[PDB]
């Protein structure tokens, strides 16, 4: 199993703490405290943007158009010191990267 | 050209690392403190060139528990993907 995250919850300005991560076989789990700790997408009611794009994923097998990778945010002039994100990808967020599970928190691979 | 430096000596504990880090990189506030926090904030947040002055690194992986190294991994991952960063282990 790999995994992959995105950002959740962001607007504009510096990035957030908010994500949302998923695997080859559709695990998917969320983190608001930055990693620290993650908590199964068990859904429900798609009531909050962690369940609508985790329900997305489940449908379609893809991340929502609004997300770029890093590298495409870069390739666009990002800064995420300045927090210019929504300057140079309007209503763009990060998310589609590899996510290597560093501190084992999640299934294994 | 940033300048993060750690003193090796001085850390106490793999929390107290990240703290350090959190200073010296000039992390946000929201700083998750573990090894997929510090990945997100070298591509995602962290200026370069940096340099990373690493000193008494060899006692720093004692007071760690073995942390250290997985920490120092992350650092050379994001050196490797193409991010300037000088490590300095003295």
């Amino acid at each position: 199993r790999t995994w992959r995250e995105a950002d959740i919850n962001y607007t504009s300005g510096f990035r957030n703490s908010d994500r949302i991560l998923y695997s080859s076989d559709w695990l998917i789990y969320k983190t608001t405290d930055h990693y620290q700790t993650f908590t199964k997408i068990r859904c429900a009611q798609v009531i909050n943007t962690f369940d609508g794009v985790a329900d997305y994923l489940q449908t379609y097998h893809k991340l929502p158009d609004n997300y770029i990778t890093k590298s495409e945010a870069q390739a666009l002039g990002w800064v995420a010191s300045k927090g210019n994100l929504a300057d140079v990808a309007p209503g763009k967020s990060i998310g589609g990267d590899i996510f290597s599970n560093r501190e084992g928190k999640l299934p294994g691979k | 050209m940033k300048k993060a430096v750690i003193n090796g000596e001085q850390i106490r504990s793999i929390s107290d690392l990240h703290q350090t880090l959190k200073k010296e990189l000039a992390l946000p506030e929201y700083y998750g403190e573990n090894l997929d926090a510090l990945w997100d904030c070298l591509t995602g947040w962290v200026e370069y060139p940096l340099v990373l002055e690493w000193r008494q690194f060899e006692q720093s992986k004692q007071l760690t528990e073995n942390g250290a190294e997985s920490v120092l991994q992350v650092f050379r991952e994001a050196k490797a993907e193409g991010c300037d960063i000088t490590i300095i282990l003295s």
